[PDB]
């Protein structure tokens, strides 16, 4: 650790090199912190975690029991051991409480005040955080399996919703309309994710074993369909592609299928890069959420691997590690790139924190 | 010394009596107190006995584990390091691995394990929050009734 | 050393009167219009590749 | 809020880029050097590197390239900044109007993308058709260089090779071909692509993909007729030309890593290579010509030309001269003479340009004990490591040094009337006088006819009507110039002794006790005009003619005993015009009337070092605006001297000073000599535009700088210096040093400072295992005790093997009165991710002999330590602990605080402790003297990778960023909750553009709008000054900054706001609470009409608190005060 400090001081290595090397070392040393904890309020499993984007202080956890918890990661206790208290929570007491499980929760990428929560109740609600009241509501005909808002979009705040229905929905928050409908899929779309690089590109994965990349401008047809074999067909996996996430820079896309395979693709032309990630066990019938690191030498991907968390490499494929601790299958993994932290919400109603321990 | 520890563990686990012999248990405790390596070997032997397909052997091994947990800090560290496998072997949490016969001895083992885990959470939950977590994992997630007779 | 024979001399006088003064700072005040501006073509790479 | 002001005391000196070409004219070789934000343009003339210009860019120049598109008379310059500002500029010199026209400008930043591990790369085609930028891995940005279109549309191209080590554009290929070395899990491969503009894509390259050395790191595009490329790794130089593959693995290269290259011959026959060790090689390509007539490559040959400064970027200038730019050491200008010297080295160091950075650590020490703080900095690394003493002042370049002790006066004299230059130097002694002749450089004893050598001279010189004068204690003697003979002699009526003398060309005023006599100089007569008696004995006199009076002073300045009063008298009446009571019981010893910037002054120096200065009205004889300064403790002798056609005053004393005037404000600058007693200007043939100076025993003749500067002395250590702290009691400097020794045991590569210490000891701790293979390097650390005066390593204490000294503090602990060197050390074994052991060692440098007073094993590495109320606050790995100095001279653990990821920087003030975490920003703790824990008063939760911290005051805390930014946090004491209080509000932000390593309190200016002062050092050797400001002054400065932004047009059209905006990988906000010193100071350099435009309708307070209409002269004065502070 001293060598990097000396190199930075002398200017042999630019500060970015020390930053990236130290971040990689810390991510390698991720371990289940016994001291830090997050108070167990959820009565059921955790279907999603999402730390706010602007400063990574507040995290949103949606539970299987329909309870939303706005945890605060700011350590106000001044103690090495401390419990991340729930600053506020929407539970059964609150009238607008999601009756059923809340599948995903995602802050407004522009303003930290508002955040979106979609539930198995057939509804997607936009809450504020000044009063934690449901600012807006959208009701669908099929249970919202996933919902995402473009993080690189300032012109529109379009929300892409994938439900049991095979038609993707696009709704405008500013105009308060659910007008747009994209068609072409055959069954429930389990994962929708905008491309961070290109504003108007949406990647949609379904249980039809296909990943379709669309341009919202052209309301006619889908741009591309990822094929594992590159035409040597037109299918991302042998089962259900229930996990989808772009790489931090948006040049690659990671797809996790029920065939227990994780595949990397070029985001530009959609040909399988053929990275062999091995058997990534995945038996979840619901959309599986996985997160990719940011600002690290090698982009890590954290995939819920049964009841552990498998950390691989996005640009090599080598299985960096398998963090254990959770008693039940891990459901959601959210990575705080600010301090190279990880927070996984398993169905055991626990929010386990994983931190780089170096001594 | 190691062969003596192995023989004592075997005799204590294969005796089949509902209660451990106090003299052999005192000798075992003295050996576990004489060296930390002997304590770790006793731990490994008890784990290997919990894998046996006999509920009386598992019960006796659990009683030894409980006594060493209450009396030894490093044995507590060892048990916590592998608390998941311990709970699987003693309560039969995994439905694919039911408790071995006889049924009455398996029930007694389950009751004793539940009570011991309860008392361990009561006495050491603040520091040993790990074992505490699993406790609630079986308590609420697994709806294990602590007040149930069986 | 035969290999040091022929180092290319741009001008014979350069460094001929070498002697063993810091530059004056340039502080422009006038403005001459920039002939060209560099704007990154926003053309989506993936759209271009697909259409190709 | 918080208000701050940042100025650059020293411009960055580390050379980032270097390029030769034809920039200023198509027929002139021009060298362009990028030093961070500075771009120096020199011309390679016969004299040397004549500095044409220096351009200040609002951005860090990461890419520099000289490209000449077909049809361009002279090469254009392409600059990319670290903020991704791209600009194509051209030189245009119409007569004297030098301009840098921004032909193209824009921003090529992309919204998202990983910065490349190898960094920004910028390349241009051989034909100058497109500019390729590798900014983010996986994307290659291409800017087509089309002239017709108004808009240059830069477009990205996908790269299937994310990890691209290096990229270059190939010659000898029709389409633009890029050859690049890229890495993947298999290894490193060299690949080729064709850049298609119409398609805007990449096509299969001419060659195959071929494996290269595992450390293939550099690519060289060999031009015609060779073609192909050369791949340089660490052991093997390979050459790929399609099928033709060559490889050579010399053993000489394997020792070091080649980091820079340059092409000597245009046809690529010869190349220059420079390694990290500093060695300079020449790579030879042996062309062979086939019978067909095509020339190809026969074999590669590498030859070690010699040893030069650690090369950052070499550039063969011309005629065998090579500019070895350096970043870790002084830049060099070497000559590759054909014949090697006896040492076997072909390189001769022709010149050395001083490089101040990297500044690992520094101190402000009043070594002189005069009050002028000098900056002692640890600069460089490896063999280039050294100490730099930046003493503000003015420097003499003496050319003569005679041995004459006890001189009492010096006078320049012109013997021959025809010769307009002096040729004589008269000297004064104990009741005697000596004359010296100046025959070029010959300086020898003579006798002059009419002058007496048996009386002490008080003045002599050249007077009106082709004559000479000599005034002694006995008489005043008039001598004709051409015929050396006494033509007139005057004595006091009763033949009494002259006591004081003054003289210009036509007038004499002498004192005889209280008596005063006014004499005029006429052909062969000393005409006594008038006489008076003063109230007291006369101390000093001056009759210097000022303004438009034509060599005839109406005024006489006089200083008197008893009343200590500087008086202005009328000539010839001797009427009192002004009497000024100076105070004290110390008499005036020197008095002078002078004009500084067409303003008249009276200077009066007392025998106690004091100097009074006054405004002088030469009509009324009125003295006004009385100001007083101290200039040493000895009596000051004042003497005027012309320098660059400007009048100054030399003030001789224990502290040589030059008095001058800056913007109608007298400025005092310290000369660089121990003590000057007497001085005179001298302009002979062998000593033109020079100075004669005398002290107790030596007579020196030298030149002098017109003004002052940060003169920098250099003390080479030949090993990397890390920390420095000054021990006042022992008059010694304690420096941590590290040198690399190769396994043999181990032997040092070269002689260093640690080895040649006058006394070398070694630590042999009993508190405390690997087999270093032959040729493996090991870092050996030493503590060097260096005398402050001779700056020679008096002592060197080598630590244990595999022990790194990380922290050093010089302080006294507890009730122990002795001052100790407390050094923290860790043990870095190769296979440990972080150290597992360490120790704090307390040494005492006594009677010239260091001794290990005490020691304290500790688990972990002592990153930093600081004195804290007599207690040692030590950061050990993930903990901060307190130790106390017991009566047994031992350290005793008191308490520890685990709420610190990694305390890397510690600062204490009163009961506060500012902790700089590696990535957790700044914490603020307050130790408990009753309980014993470090109650964390406040902290900043923004994720900030810190490089330095400082405590501006009880509430403001200054911190640096890993991305070249400065911020200032404030403890919200106005908070009404424990929550708001625990949060430090980031009240100021700024983008310095430099990586600041060390902060230190102190100022380099002899001791105001600006309060407080913190100097700071950066990796680029850029010393900067940060100070506070009042709210009104900050508001005025911010408004003037905006107006200057309006008026001043930056090079490249980069907005200053966009340049100083706080910028990181996670956020980008404009600068706030900070005033850019350089832009404000540039107000002094904008023409008067531009001054008026800038100050147009600005509301300002002239000290009355009333918003007046700020003028161009109000703001100028405001800026002259700010400049004075640094």
């Amino acid at each position: 650790m001293l060598g990097f400090l000396s190199a930075r001081q002398t200017g042999l290595e630019d500060p970015l090199r020390l930053r990236r090397a130290e971040s990689t070392r810390r991510v390698l040393g991720l371990e289940l912190n016994k001291d830090r904890d997050v108070e167990r309020i959820h009565g059921g499993g955790i279907n999603t975690l999402d730390i706010e984007p602007v400063e990574g202080r507040y995290m949103l956890s949606g539970g299987s029991d329909g309870v939303i918890v706005l945890y605060d990661l700011e350590n106000s206790s001044r103690q090495s051991y401390y419990t991340c208290k729930a600053v506020c929570s929407i539970g059964r007491d609150h009238p607008d409480v999601h009756r059923y499980s809340v599948e995903t929760v995602q802050w407004y990428p522009h303003d930290t005040g508002m955040f979106t929560s979609s539930s198995f109740d057939k509804t997607l609600k936009v809450w504020d955080t000044n009063t934690l009241q449901t600012a807006d509501v959208f009701n669908f005909e099929e249970t919202v399996y996933s919902h995402h808002m473009s993080p690189v979009s300032t012109k529109h705040c379009l929300v892409a919703v994938g439900t049991r229905g095979p038609k993707v929905q696009l709704c405008d928050l500013k105009s308060g309309s659910c007008s747009h409908i994209l068609q072409g899929h055959r069954q429930e779309i389990l994962a929708v994710s905008w491309s961070p690089r290109y504003d108007y590109i949406l990647a949609t994965a379904s249980a039809d074993s296909r990943v379709k990349l669309w341009d919202v401008r052209r309301a006619s047809g889908c741009l591309i369909t990822l094929d594992q074999h590159n035409g040597k067909a037109n299918t991302a996996h042998n089962g259900k592609v229930n996990g989808l996430c772009f790489t931090s820079d948006g040049l690659h896309l990671l797809t996790v299928g029920t065939d227990n395979r994780m595949r990397l693709w070029n985001s530009s032309n959609g040909e399988n890069t053929l990275v062999n990630y091995g058997k990534v066990c995945n038996n979840s019938k619901k959309g599986l959420k996985f997160t990719v690191s940011c600002g690290c030498s090698s982009e890590f991907v954290f995939v819920p691997y049964g009841s552990t968390i498998a950390v691989y490499t996005v640009y090599s494929g080598e299985q960096i590690t398998m963090l254990k601790g959770h008693y039940k299958t891990v459901d959601c993994c959210v990575f705080q790139s600010n301090f190279q932290e990880l927070y996984s919400g398993s169905r055991d109603c626990n929010i386990l924190a994983w931190v780089p321990s170096l001594y | 010394m190691d062969q003596k520890l192995s023989k004592l563990v075997e005799e204590l686990t294969t005796s089949g009596e509902p209660r451990l012999n106090p003299e052999k248990m005192k000798e075992l405790k003295k050996i576990c107190k004489s060296s930390e390596e002997q304590l770790s070997r006793a731990y490994r032997l008890l784990i290997a006995q919990l894998t046996q397909e006999h509920a009386e052997i598992r019960l006796s091994a659990f009683q030894i584990v409980e006594e060493l947990f209450v009396r030894s800090h490093q044995f507590r560290m060892l048990v916590v390091s592998n608390f998941q496998e311990f709970l699987e072997l003693t309560l039969g949490t995994d439905p694919a691995q039911p408790l071995p016969p006889p049924r009455e001895a398996a029930q007694r083992l389950r009751q004793a394990t539940t009570r011991a885990v309860e008392g361990w959470n009561e006495k050491f939950g603040e520091a040993y929050k790990k074992l505490a977590l699993g406790y609630h994992f079986l308590r609420h997630n697994k709806k294990v009734d602590f007040q149930d007779t069986n | 050393a035969d290999f040091l024979k022929g180092l290319p001399v741009y001008n014979k006088s350069n460094f001929s009167r070498f002697h063993a003064r810091r530059p004056s700072v340039y502080l422009p005040t006038r403005e001459y219009p920039s002939e060209q501006i560099i704007v990154t073509e926003k053309t989506n790479i993936l759209l271009r590749y697909l259409h190709q | 809020m918080s208000y701050n002001y940042v100025v650059t005391a020293q411009k960055p000196t580390a050379v980032n880029g270097c390029v030769t070409g034809h920039f200023t004219s198509a027929e002139d070789l021009n060298l362009l050097i990028a030093k961070n934000t500075r771009l120096e343009i020199y011309v390679v003339t016969a004299e040397g590197l004549r500095p044409v210009k220096e351009v200040g860019m609002y951005g860090k120049i990461a890419v520099m390239e000289l490209f000449r598109p077909k049809g361009e008379s002279k090469d254009l310059l392409f600059i990319l900044t670290a903020k991704y500002n791209a600009c194509i500029l051209e030189y245009k010199q119409s007569g004297e109007s030098i301009d840098i026209i921004t032909r193209a400008h824009g921003n090529v930043q992309d919204r998202i993308g990983r910065p490349s591990e190898t960094g920004i790369i910028g390349i241009i085609d051989p034909e100058c058709r497109m500019i390729g930028l590798r900014l983010y891995d996986g994307l290659f940005k291409v800017i087509p260089l089309d002239r017709d279109n108004k808009e240059l549309k830069a477009f990205n191209i996908r790269l299937e090779e994310l990890h691209v080590i290096d990229v270059k554009f190939l010659y000898g290929c029709q389409a633009p071909t890029i050859c690049f070395v890229y890495q993947d899990p298999q290894g490193r491969h060299v690949k080729t692509y064709e850049v298609s503009l119409r398609e805007k894509e990449f096509n299969k390259g001419p060659w195959k993909q071929e494996n290269v050395e595992a450390e293939a790191s550099m690519v060289i595009a060999v031009p015609e007729p060779f073609g192909g490329a050369i791949i340089i790794g660490q052991e093997s130089i390979t050459y790929h030309n399609g099928d033709k593959y060559l490889a050579i693995a010399p053993p000489i290269i394997k020792q070091s890593t080649i980091v820079c290259h340059n092409r000597v011959d245009p046809n690529g026959s010869r190349y220059l290579l420079g390694d990290m060790e500093g060695r300079l090689f020449m790579l030879l390509l042996e062309k062979e010509e086939q019978m067909d007539g095509t020339v190809t490559l026969k074999d590669l040959r590498v030859e070690l030309l010699g040893e030069t400064s650690i090369a950052e970027c070499l550039t063969y200038l011309d005629n065998g001269v090579v500019f070895v730019g350096s970043r870790l050491g002084d830049s060099q200008l070497v000559k590759l003479n054909v014949d090697s010297n006896e040492q076997g080295s072909y390189v001769v160091a022709m010149e050395t340009f001083t490089n101040l950075g990297p500044i690992v650590d520094m101190c402000v020490v009043d070594l002189e004990r005069q009050g002028q703080g000098q900056l002692v900095t640890c600069s460089g690394a490896f063999k280039e490591g050294s100490l730099r003493i930046i003493r503000n002042g003015i420097g003499i370049h003496e050319h003569a040094s005679i041995d004459l002790p006890g001189i009492k006066g010096l006078w320049p004299l012109r013997s021959d009337p025809n010769r307009e230059t002096d040729d004589t130097l008269v000297l004064s002694f104990v009741g005697q006088t000596r004359v010296l002749m100046l025959n070029g450089e010959e300086v020898e004893e003579t006798e002059l006819m009419g002058f007496v050598d048996d009386q002490q001279t008080f003045f002599c010189g050249n007077v009106a009507h082709q004559q000479l004068i000599q005034i002694t204690s006995a008489s005043v003697r008039l001598v004709s110039q051409e015929p050396k003979a006494l033509v007139s002699e005057w004595k006091e009526p009763q033949a009494k002794n002259i006591s004081v003398a003054s003289c210009n060309s036509s007038q004499v005023v002498v004192a005889v006790g209280r008596a005063l006599y006014y004499l005029q100089i006429h052909p062969q007569e000393l005409r006594q005009i008038s006489h008076t008696e003063m109230e007291h004995e006369v101390a000093c006199l001056d009759i210097t003619p000022l303004g438009d009076s034509n060599g005839l002073s109406p005024l006489c300045a006089i200083g008197l005993w008893t009343d200590i009063s500087a008086r202005i008298l009328k000539l010839p009446s001797f009427e009192l015009l002004h009497k000024e009571m100076l105070g004290g019981e110390i008499i005036p010893r020197s008095i002078l009337m002078t004009t500084f910037e067409s303003s008249h002054y009276l200077l009066c120096a007392l025998g106690d070092g004091a100097l009074f200065y006054f405004g002088l009205n030469i009509e009324t004889g009125l003295l006004s605006d009385r100001k007083k300064v101290t200039l040493g403790t000895q009596p000051t002798v004042l003497r005027t001297f012309r320098s660059l056609s400007t009048t100054n005053v030399f003030a001789c004393s224990d502290r040589p000073t030059v008095i001058y005037s800056s913007n109608h404000k007298l400025v005092f600058s310290n000369v660089n000599l121990k003590e000057v007693n007497y001085m005179c200007p001298l302009n002979s043939d062998g000593y033109p535009d020079s100075l004669a100076l005398a002290n107790n025993s030596t007579l020196t003749i030298g030149t002098i700088d017109e003004i002052q500067k940060l003169h920098i002395r250099t003390v080479p250590l030949y090993e990397s210096p890390r920390k420095i702290c000054y021990q006042e009691v022992s008059q010694c400097f304690g420096v941590l040093s590290s040198r690399i020794e190769v396994q043999d045991g181990t032997t040092a590569l070269r002689p260093s400072a640690s080895t040649q210490a006058l006394s070398s000891s070694v630590s042999s701790s009993k508190l405390f295992p690997h087999e270093t293979s032959f040729g493996e390097e090991v870092e050996v650390h030493n503590l060097l005790i260096i005398d402050q005066h001779t700056f020679e390593v008096l002592h060197a204490h080598q630590f244990l093997q595999n022990e790194y000294a990380l922290s050093l503090v010089s302080c006294k602990l507890g009730k122990d009165p002795n001052t100790y060197f407390i050094v923290g050390t860790a043990m870095v074994y190769p296979e440990e991710a972080e150290p597992k052991q360490g120790r704090i060692v307390v040494f005492q440098y006594s009677d010239g002999k260091l001794q290990t007073v005490a020691e304290k094993e500790v688990k972990g590495a002592v990153y930093s330590m600081v004195e804290f109320n007599g207690k040692l606050l030590a950061s050990i790995n993930s903990t901060v602990r307190l130790y106390e100095w017991t009566t047994e001279k031992e350290l005793r653990t008191e308490c520890n605080h685990y709420n610190n990821i990694m305390a890397l920087y510690l600062k204490t003030k009163g009961d506060f402790i500012l902790v700089g975490d590696l990535m957790r920003s700044v914490l603020l703790l307050a130790y408990k003297p009753m309980e014993g824990n470090f109650e964390e008063i406040a902290r900043d939760f923004n994720p900030n990778w810190m490089s330095a911290v400082e405590i501006l005051d009880d509430d403001n805390f200054l911190g640096a960023e890993n991305a070249f930014n400065l911020f200032v946090c404030q403890k919200d004491s106005a908070a009404t909750t424990d929550e708001e209080r625990q949060h430090l509000q980031e009240v100021g932000l700024f983008h310095l553009g430099e990586f600041v390593n060390v902060f230190c309190h102190g100022s380099l200016v002899m001791q105001t709008p600006t309060q407080g002062s913190v100097l700071f050092g950066t990796v680029n050797g850029m010393i900067g000054l940060v100070t506070s400001l009042s709210e009104s002054w900050y508001n005025l400065l911010l408004d003037m900054q905006n107006r200057l932004n309006k008026v001043i047009k930056s090079v490249g059209k980069i907005e200053h706001s966009f340049w100083r905006s706080f910028h990181t990988e996670r956020k980008t906000e404009p600068a706030t609470g900070f005033i850019d010193g350089d832009l404000i100071e540039s107000f002094l350099d904008i023409s008067r009409p531009k001054m008026q435009e800038v100050v147009a309708n600005l509301q300002y307070d002239d000290g009355s608190g009333m918003k007046r209409e700020a003028t161009a002269d109000d703001l100028i004065k405001v800026v002259e005060e700010l400049t004075r502070i640094h």
